């Protein structure tokens, strides 16, 4: 009994052609709807809980898409774009996804026509290149101008980017903190320096910016409460080496005939630890931190001689501290000298919400700070942290590039007008694709107004009419519920965000539309 | 859920390729069965029997399928067989190869409809060409008819019995012509009954100038042999029958019961002398016969046969020219069974049969097939069906065509000329059809077992 | 808060309805236009059914989602009213729904869209009646052939379209009928269609008369009658019952025999009364007993049993015979009159595909038309009879309404731009609905091109360009044109090409599509109930 | 019923195939299945593809070899042609597309002859002789024997063909960057090894911003400072940067008191001495794949030394080649001669990714790296695959020489010449050679189908214009003009060796698959 021989595995799914492509477009639209509501000064956030039961709320779309583990292949590309934009420029990852989906949405009716996708993607590439050039032309610098403080642009940039996430009504506050903080980051510019500290409890209006380093951590040994916990003008000693009785040092068997020699051996071990402690004290410092655990006895000696100590401190915060007080971490206690000894304006350790924290700050030459982030919700901790991370990284980009553009979708409207006018010049099939490009691009204000509950058709129509002639930076104003020169209203976003957004969306459309069929393997 | 919840769908080039594959397979499973060199195929039926036959139609009819286009082809084969008898030895093969070349233009992205129009033009030209290359032939001349039959049958098992087969078919068909249509009389192939009786040899089978009845004399006394019988066809039952209108009887006096009992007897008698008033010899009915009426007819020395199939009754009537009658009182001498050269009842072995032969001008006839065993006999009768079918087709059309693929090659080069004079996109499909035709002679060659390529080239050139 | 099922609201259910409508559209999107490719259905058990006529597909396709059922019923109604456009109307409905939703999918208030749609339909039908073409000047048979063969493409028989159109027009002109005293109404389905596998449609024959799918009752009874003595009889022929309850009781046995005797003699005398008239042909839906058969043979007449009632009614209408449910008179006695007889030149049973069917040729009272199909399988034959039924439908529409429309999508070709211009007049928001109506309605050329597999955007653009030119320089006697084709993949003049469609097709199509859009668009929530 | 017979029960449950039925129908059908599978693949108008593996990993692809690698196939001769194309890719680069199309066409046309009854063995003879004749005639088609070794312009123009083939949007950028790569790499370890180019994937900052470094890169952290010296002194150590632990279980032992003090102190002192000696030779940066002792990094910080970590063996090999300094398994001897030399080394941020950069200038020759930037990592996979295929193309170019006119034109000339030789063949194999010649129309056919223009008259016009010796004219890529284009001016070229090898391998695959008649298949 012979049988026909199969080509591929049993159940190898296949689906080819226009139905496959339109299915992909619909899937992208579905992904969009999961995020459509999100962006807006009156925008939105989602709550997603995992199978493990841990809740997670988010307003940044990229985080949400990470949580929405997508199985369908095409949408995985969109979620990857979300990761890309998140690593690049920040909010508008939301906007990025909406642009991608809407590009696909406008193209799909023409895909119903049997157009070879490559024509579509060629038009897309040309349009995107032209759009990027237009943005760069209408980019705005300030250091040419006169009425800019080197921070005012940064402050307003934070102002704009923030006012969609969970802390929107404290923007006038958080912008000042984040700008002043990032001003200290120079010139390493990397996020690892400034940690974020999710202290439980408290109203986030009470969240603290310290020109120094703090710990949410400690660990109880014998005397840790005994030693004084104020040090007005202290010297910081930083030990990586542990302080304990050969606890985890080199493993060795020892042999001793004379009992007195055995006595001498135990004495010599304790003399090792005493020698280390004497080196520490005679150093003249009073504060000692250690990655590795601290012997209780050494704690006792610090207590007796009024030195403060702590053990098991997480390494990242230790690096923060050493970069703060200027001292260098040490592993050899013997080679110690005053040069590697960090100094701080004042040291403390004060209760916040039941937790035992440590403080030292006021170091005039400290290029790294930290956020004590009060808040009554554990979920606020992650959400506020995400928002703050977006703020920090976007303001870093802004410092790097003195280029700003108006917000409120006005950029998108300007691009729409420019591209539509350009479309008249090129005859043939390209014209319709350019038109669809503009019609998809205009989506951003529409979603804004919809989440604002307005007649975005009146808004859009007035927008186009006024924006044909009257000024570049007119766009949606949420509170006045109509057009405004958002630029003067200080809705200021770095150009890089929108530029990268458009580029990513363009190549996303290229990728998706450049697919005809799909093969699945069990 | 949107559409139907467990209804599959498939689309486009995949569907076209799948259907073409199905058609090609359908053709392939039969490509060996054609030609005088043909193979011999036998079947396992669902319910136990054994069927062996060359005829493609039966072969396919014993095929169930899942893919639909295969079922379509099955029906096509059965239709062609019904209409003409043979050619089904070739029709599905030709269709399959037609399709196989046809698909080659699908990946040309050539849309089907234009190819279809090309096919229609091709059919028109093929019909014209074949009509140009016919030969009219006399219909009365017997030996040419026999030659035609031999030609049309020398593909199946009966070949070695060609002389007997041709004589049988000619005799049967020739003597079946209902001239009551003026000069437009029509023959029919449901009065040419075929009877399969085992034993004997093919050589023993012969045309009986009459009918065969697989029944027996009801009573010993009726003579089993009669020279010039008279035959009466009683469609009605010959016995006492239910009062159809739910009648009832309420007797009170003693004699009444015995009297009503006598009454049905008397009615039976009435029918009996009504029959015998016409001096018949033979009584036939599709219904039962009362043993009392059997008595009376015996007293009149009249042979009676009971409970015969209605079609058999019709054939007997057409044999002895008499017409069926359902009312004995309305019996007419015009329906007396005149025209029976001999009435007889023989034994084939463990079974009586009825022979009614030597009619004056019999118009009905059944063929007596006597061979080896019922399955071979069935093959024989299928072949006979095909032969007599083509014979009747000749008696409808006296035009003949040279087969053996010759007509096919004529059509081939004719269409080639038309194509090279017929520039256009449809040209390629047209010559594709032409080339597809060439495969009947090809298959002949492989079934022979010769150099197919060189032989075909020599043929075409 | 309802048990046994959840509910869906707003965007979810809107998108679901559009999704279903698009599904249904794509089910048939490949079977329209002179390059349409037919569908076929492996049922569940092998009894397949090839067909391209959309309404047939929808009926034979099981459907569960509500809106899809709505569309299916719409297709069925359209078939009950036109015959084709089930090629089209479903697509129109789905596309209008799609674009209307796309407007609503943004925010746009549905009732505004509905009002815009209503205006669009009214404007469109008015513009069509300003775009009409009248056939009265045109040659009758000419335009009839044109409309027929136009419908014949996209079907199995489009290739033989010329022959088939000839046959169809002959039949329809032969089925003339005088209506309400002022109308020459032509009855569809009056022409009889019989399928018979075997020879090709090339050999499919038109019958100048009527044809029966019946057989001779008695083999001995003759086969052909050159005389016109045709009597109809609903009244069945059996040795009669007592027919209600009449028990027969015997107290004098001497009469049972005579009782039984007349139990048949009643039918005997009825038959003899029938035959003494000289009628040689009888038909009967009721049963026919052998008693009657033998009598007929002895008379040599013609007898047929178990004929369908519609067929014999048509027989009476053709031959001029009278349907007779029984024998009776203004006086009680049961008699029969020769005036009841109908006539036809010759009646023959003939063997087509070794099955004998009964023919009736040239009834003198009223000319009848029947058509025999010849084909390979039953699949091709019954799908082509569906096609022919659509043919007769459209020709009936043409005759009933002396008015024609240029085929090949010139309709929406004009309509899109005309409605585009008219949109700006309203000034409200509804002109957006108007524009979307036009753009969606532009779907027909798109589907045409894609099924013809060429650059669809370019063909559509050229079409729109030609029509827009037809809306510039109002001296349009040399600037108004109309047309679109596929076989050469470029525009033409369908008026010259003969590609015509009946007006009522597009009119009723657009109206029903508008109603369907109004119904489905007003949806904003389904509530499910798991069964009892 | 229900019980036919078997005259051979030899099999315990398996597939026996025989009677040429499998060769005539089933095997051919499988090959045609593959042909349809990747017919859309090749073509500048060819559009990309995605597939997920059995382990649910995405693969956006246009290359045929990669996609075949991701379909776990079961029909045997399917595997035949698959792995044939696979090895072909292992040899030349692109052509997987080519060879699979060749196989499909040759098989499809051969089965037609088999049906018309030609001897299978005779089909073999005809195909073999045709392939050999085509090989003979091919060199007569070479034009534009591009000879410039290390110019950027010629090589950019050349590599444009493959890049354009597997990516139609971004020819200019990829061309210039890969050309910069090729010219930057000289013959150092022998004739421009493909392995000499490394590829890194960095998401964000779409494709246009991708760049190339004349050094080599690492996505790893750093342990001390971040500095670059215009005279950067690099030390390499395969051994873990720590005191050399004896492989034998060596437990340090003590006997009296002062042993503890002196032992810990001496450990400290001699780590200090070792790292100092390293610093004494001026080496400011050290790399190792082995474990790093905290003491060592501490002292390195004291002496301002750079550290690089967790490198795999291949990675440190790359770095060795980059700085040309010999890795030292012995921790001690920072020898002057085998000690590193780099233009600049630092740490930078791209895409929220710590990146170690060895920014370099090397006249003697260095193994450079290309930096890929953009959103979608799947697009990175596709684009880097295409770039590597182009690098292979450039390598094959360097192997010998002799660009040939692509765009099917070469193949049309092949068809015409082979046919012409066909009518001078005569013998029953004439049909075999004629069909083989016909088979080459598949390529222009495929270009048409992915181009969506009516193939037949395109091929006809191509033939007609090829009747005048215009060997440089080929299939255009333009809807407005679905007619023709002259390849040479358009610069749409390709390699002699690639076409030759693809043809030979396709021939071998065909002759193998046709040859087998009956099959045996044990249950999997």
């Amino acid at each position: 009994m012979p049988t026909p021989v199969i080509l591929l595995k049993e159940g190898t799914d296949s689906s080819q052609g226009i139905p496959q492509l339109v299915s992909n477009i619909s899937a992208c639209q579905v992904i969009a709807e999961a995020v459509r509501t999100t962006l807006g000064p009156r925008g939105m956030d989602k709550l997603i809980v995992d199978g493990r039961g841990k809740a997670t709320i988010s307003n940044d779309g990229a985080t949400i898409l990470k949580l929405l583990d997508v199985v369908h292949p095409a949408a995985k590309t969109l979620v990857d774009i979300a990761k890309s934009q998140d690593a690049e420029v920040g909010d508008g990852t939301t906007s990025v996804t909406l642009l991608a989906a809407e590009f696909l949405k406008q193209v799909k009716p023409y895909v119903e026509e049997g157009l070879h996708p490559q024509i579509i993607i060629r038009a897309f590439r040309t349009a995107t290149q032209l759009a990027v050039n237009k943005i760069k032309e209408i980019a705005v610098t300030v250091k040419k101008a006169d009425k800019v403080e080197q921070r005012k642009l940064l402050e307003k940039c934070a102002m704009t980017a923030l006012s969609s996430k969970l802390i929107s009504q404290q923007k006038a506050f958080f912008a000042k903190m984040v700008v002043d903080a990032v001003m200290m980051l120079d010139d390493l510019l990397q996020l690892k320096m400034i940690g974020i500290k999710k202290v439980q409890g408290g109203a986030l209006e009470d969240s603290q910016l310290v020109a120094g380093v703090a710990f949410k951590k400690t660990f109880s040994y014998a005397g840790f409460e005994m030693q004084p916990k104020k040090y007005h003008n202290p010297k910081i000693a930083l030990l990586n080496v542990e302080l304990e009785l050969k606890a985890e040092k080199d493993n060795a068997e020892i042999r001793v005939h004379t009992v007195e020699d055995y006595q001498a051996i135990v004495d010599a071990e304790w003399n090792i630890l005493y020698d280390k402690l004497e080196k520490i004290h005679h150093s003249g410092a009073k504060v000692v931190l250690s990655k590795l655990p601290i012997g209780d006895v050494a704690t006792q000696y610090f207590a007796d001689r009024d030195m403060f100590c702590a053990g098991r401190v997480p390494e990242e915060d230790l690096k923060r501290t050493m970069m703060a007080c200027g001292g260098s971490i040490q592993t050899s206690v013997n080679a110690l000298s005053a040069d590697v000894l960090g100094r701080c304006q004042v040291f403390e350790e004060t209760q916040i919400g039941g937790e035992r924290y440590n403080f030292f700050t006021g170091c005039p030459k400290a290029k790294t700070c930290t956020f004590i982030l009060r808040g009554g919700a554990e979920q606020f901790m992650e959400e506020t942290e995400r928002s703050l991370h977006d703020a920090i990284m976007i303001v870093r980009r802004a410092i790097k590039n003195d280029s700003v553009v108006a917000g409120g979708g006005a950029i998108e409207m300007e691009l729409s007008k420019y591209l539509r006018d350009y479309s008249r010049t090129i005859p043939g099939k390209q014209q319709l694709l350019i038109g669809a490009y503009a019609k998809a691009l205009e989506i951003i204000p529409r979603q804004l107004c919809d989440n604002a509950g307005f007649d975005a058709t009146n808004i859009l129509n007035k927008l186009r009419a006024r924006h044909a002639q009257g000024g570049t930076w007119y766009g949606v104003d949420i509170n006045n519920e109509d057009i405004a020169d958002n630029f003067e209203a200080f809705v200021w976003e770095p150009a890089m965000v929108r530029i990268n957004a458009l580029t990513a969306a363009s190549e996303a459309a290229c990728l998706i539309v450049s697919v005809d069929e799909t093969i699945k393997n069990p | 859920l949107v559409l139907s919840q467990n209804t599959k769908r498939e689309s486009g080039r995949k569907v076209q390729s799948g259907n073409i594959n199905a058609a090609k397979t359908i053709a392939d499973i039969i490509r060996t069965c054609l030609g005088p060199k043909s193979m011999m195929k036998m079947l396992l039926d669902p319910m136990g029997g054994i069927v062996m036959t060359n005829d493609g139609n039966a072969i396919l009819r014993e095929i169930q399928v899942q893919h639909p286009a295969a079922k379509s082809m099955i029906e096509i084969s059965r239709t062609q067989d019904e209409e003409v008898g043979d050619g089904t030895t070739s029709v599905i093969i030709l269709a399959g190869e037609m399709l196989s070349v046809a698909e080659h233009f699908l990946e040309q992205q050539m849309h089907p409809t234009v190819v279809i129009s090309a096919y229609r033009k091709a059919l028109d030209d093929m019909i014209s060409t074949l009509k140009k290359i016919s030969i009219p032939v006399d219909i009365s001349d017997s030996d040419m008819m026999l030659n035609i039959i031999n030609s049309s049958i020398t593909t199946k098992a009966i070949s070695r019995w060609s002389s007997l087969a041709c004589n049988i078919a000619l005799d049967a068909v020739k003597m079946v012509q209902f001239e009551e249509n003026g000069r437009k009389e029509i023959d029919i192939k449901k009065y040419a009954r075929v009877e399969k009786i085992p034993g004997g040899i093919i050589e023993d089978s012969c045309v009986l100038r009459g009918v065969m009845i697989n029944k027996d004399v009801t009573h010993p006394r009726m003579r089993r042999y009669i020279k010039n019988p008279r035959i009466v066809l009683l469609d009605s039952s010959l016995e006492y029958k239910k009062g159809e209108s739910q009648t009832d009887i309420e007797i009170t006096r003693e004699e009444d019961f015995t009297r009503i009992l006598q009454m049905e007897e008397e009615y039976i008698q009435q029918l009996c002398e009504d029959i015998i008033q016409l001096k018949p010899d033979v009584v036939i009915t599709e219904k039962g016969i009362s043993d009392l009426a059997q008595h009376y007819l015996m007293r009149a020395n009249i042979t009676a046969i009971r409970r015969v199939r209605k079609t058999d009754n019709n054939r007997i009537a057409r044999a002895c020219g008499a017409r069926i009658v359902s009312r004995p009182e309305e019996l007419r001498e015009d329906d007396v069974g005149t025209g029976a050269g001999l009435l007889e009842i023989k034994k084939i072995g463990d079974e009586y049969f009825t022979f009614i032969t030597d009619c004056k001008d019999p118009k009905a006839c059944t063929i007596l097939l006597r061979g080896a065993s019922k399955e071979i006999l069935s093959e024989v009768e299928r072949n006979l069906q095909d032969a007599m079918q083509v014979c009747r087709n000749v008696l409808l059309d006296p035009q003949l065509v040279p087969g053996g693929g010759a007509s096919e090659m004529a059509v081939a080069h004719a269409l080639t000329e038309k194509s090279k004079a017929m520039t256009g996109v449809e040209q390629w499909p047209y010559r594709a059809v032409a080339q597809a035709l060439e495969v009947i002679p090809r298959t002949l060659i492989q079934n022979c077992g010769a150099s197919t390529i060189r032989l075909l080239t020599s043929l075409r050139a | 808060l309802s048990v046994f099922g959840d509910r869906s609201t707003g965007e979810t259910i809107r998108s679901q309805n559009v999704m279903a409508a698009a599904s249904i559209a794509n089910i048939v999107k490949s079977s329209l236009g002179p390059v349409g490719l037919d569908k076929m259905l492996v049922d569940d058990i092998g009894d397949v059914t090839i067909t391209n006529d959309g309404a047939t597909i929808l009926k034979l396709l099981e459907v569960e989602h509500p809106a899809a059922k709505v569309l299916c019923e719409l297709a069925d109604l359209q078939d009950k009213e036109v015959g084709d456009g089930t090629t089209s109307v479903v697509i129109i409905a789905a596309e209008l729904l799609k674009n209307a939703d796309e407007l609503v999918k943004q925010k746009i208030h549905p009732t505004s869209v509905i009002s815009g749609y209503r205006l669009a339909c009214k404007e469109a039908v008015r513009y069509i009646n300003e775009n009409l073409i009248v056939n009265t000047d045109e040659l009758g048979r000419d335009c009839l052939i044109n409309a027929a063969k136009t419908s014949m493409s996209s079907k199995i028989i489009g290739i033989n379209g010329d022959f088939f159109a000839n046959m169809v027009v002959d039949a329809v002109l032969a089925i003339k009928y005088t209506d309400i005293r002022g109308q020459p109404r032509y009855p569809v389905n009056s022409v009889n269609i019989l399928k018979a596998h075997g020879r090709s449609q090339m050999e499919s024959m038109l019958i100048s008369g009527y044809a029966l799918n019946c057989v001779v009752g008695s083999q001995g009874m003759p086969k052909r009658i050159v005389n016109a003595k045709i009597a109809c009889l609903d009244f069945s022929l059996q040795k009669t019952k007592m027919k209600l309850g009449v028990q027969v009781v015997i107290t004098d046995p001497e009469k049972l025999d005579q009782i039984r005797q007349r139990e048949s003699d009643i039918t005997k005398e009825r038959i003899q009364k029938i035959l003494a008239t000289g009628a040689n042909v009888i038909l009967t839906t009721g049963g026919i007993d052998d008693m009657c058969l033998k009598y007929f043979v002895e008379a040599g007449a013609m007898a047929v049993r178990r004929v369908l009632k519609r067929d014999l009614k048509r027989i009476a209408k053709a031959s001029g015979a009278t349907i007779l449910s029984t024998l009776a008179n203004l006086e009680g006695e049961e008699t029969f009159e020769a005036a009841m007889l109908g006539q036809a030149e010759e009646v023959v049973q003939e063997r087509i595909c070794d099955d004998e069917l009964i023919l009736i040729k040239n009834t003198k009272a009223r000319t009848s038309a029947s058509i025999i199909l010849r084909g390979a399988n039953d699949f091709m034959c019954d799908e082509m009879e569906r096609s022919l039924h659509d043919a007769l439908c459209v020709v009936k529409r043409v005759l009933e309404s002396k008015s024609v429309v240029p085929g090949g999508g010139a309709v929406e070709a004009a309509l899109s731009i005309y409605l585009e211009n008219y949109a700006t007049s309203m000034g409200s928001r509804e002109q957006l609905a108007i524009a979307e109506f036009a753009r969606s309605l532009l779907v027909i050329p798109n589907t045409l091109a894609v099924n013809a597999a060429q650059d669809s955007t370019d063909l559509v653009a050229k079409l729109r360009a030609f029509h827009n030119e037809a809306q510039v320089n109002p001296e349009r006697k040399n600037l108004k044109w109309i047309g679109l084709d596929l076989s050469n993949g470029k525009p033409r003049d369908n008026k010259q090409a003969g590609v015509f469609e009946p007006t009522i097709v597009k009119v009723k199509s657009l109206k029903f599509a508008t109603e369907a859009a109004i119904t489905i668009l007003r949806i904003d929530d389904l509530i499910k109930l798991h069964p009892e | 019923p229900k019980a036919p017979g078997f005259a051979q029960m030899l099999k315990e449950g398996a597939k026996h195939f025989s009677g040429l039925e499998e060769a005539v129908y089933r095997n051919i059908q499988a090959c045609k299945e593959l042909a349809q599978t990747t017919r859309t693949a090749y073509g500048p108008n060819g559009m990309n593809k995605m597939v997920i593996n059995h382990l649910e990993k995405l693969f956006v692809t246009n290359d045929a070899a990669t996609i075949l690698r991701e379909l776990e196939v079961q029909h045997p001769a399917a595997k035949m042609i698959v792995m044939a194309s696979h090895m072909q890719e292992q040899e030349v680069g692109d052509g997987t597309n080519f060879v699979l199309v060749f196989a499909g066409a040759l098989l499809e046309l051969a089965e037609e002859l088999l049906r018309i009854g030609l001897s299978v063995s005779e089909v073999i003879e005809g195909y073999e002789i045709a392939c050999r004749k085509a090989h003979e005639i091919l060199p007569n088609l070479v034009c534009c024997s591009a000879k410039n070794l290390r110019d950027i312009d010629e090589v950019s123009s050349l590599l444009r063909t493959s890049i354009m083939s597997k990516q139609y949007g971004n020819e200019v950028f990829l061309a210039k960057l890969i050309a910069q790569a090729c010219v930057s790499i000289f013959p150092d370890s022998g004739h421009f090894n493909v392995d000499n180019i490394r590829v890194c994937k960095i998401l964000g900052s779409g494709i246009s911003s991708s760049s190339v470094l004349h050094g080599m890169v690492f996505k790893k952290e750093t342990e001390g400072d971040v500095t670059s010296v215009k005279d950067a002194k690099i030390a390499v150590y395969s051994c873990p940067f720590d005191g050399m632990i004896t492989e034998t279980k060596g437990t340090v032992l003590i006997k009296t008191a002062e042993e503890l003090m002196n032992f810990s102190k001496g450990e400290e002192n001699l780590m200090d001495a070792q790292v100092k000696a390293i610093a004494d030779t001026g080496a400011n940066v050290v790399v190792t794949g082995g474990k790093v002792a905290d003491m060592a990094l501490h002292y390195a910080n004291k002496y301002n030394i750079m550290l690089v970590r967790l490198n795999s063996k291949w990675d440190l090999r790359r770095l060795c080649k980059t700085v040309g300094a010999t890795a030292l398994p012995r921790l001690t001897p920072p020898v002057l001669e085998e000690m590193g030399h780099c233009d600049s080394v630092y740490l930078s941020e791209v895409g929220d990714t710590q990146v170690v950069v060895f920014k370099h200038e090397k006249e003697d020759g260095a193994i450079s790296t290309i930096v890929l930037r953009g959103s979608t990592d799947n697009l990175m996979d596709d684009i880097e695959r295409a770039v590597d295929d182009g690098v292979n193309t450039f390598k094959v170019l360097t192997r010998d020489k002799r660009l040939v006119p692509g765009g099917g034109a070469t193949e049309i000339e092949l068809a015409k010449q082979i046919t012409s030789y066909g009518e001078t063949c005569p013998g029953l194999e004439q049909y075999a050679i004629k069909k083989f010649a016909e088979a080459f129309e598949a390529i222009p056919r495929a270009l048409a189908e992915n181009s969506g223009v009516k193939a037949n008259e395109v091929i006809s016009k191509l033939y007609a214009v090829h009747q005048e010796g215009n060997k440089n004219v080929g299939l255009d890529i333009e809807a407005e003009v679905p007619a023709v284009k002259d390849m040479l001016e358009a610069g749409i070229l390709d390699t002699y060796l690639g076409k030759y090898w693809a043809i030979k391998l396709a021939t071998n695959a065909a002759v193998t698959v046709l040859r087998v008649d009956q099959i045996i298949m044990a249950k999997p």
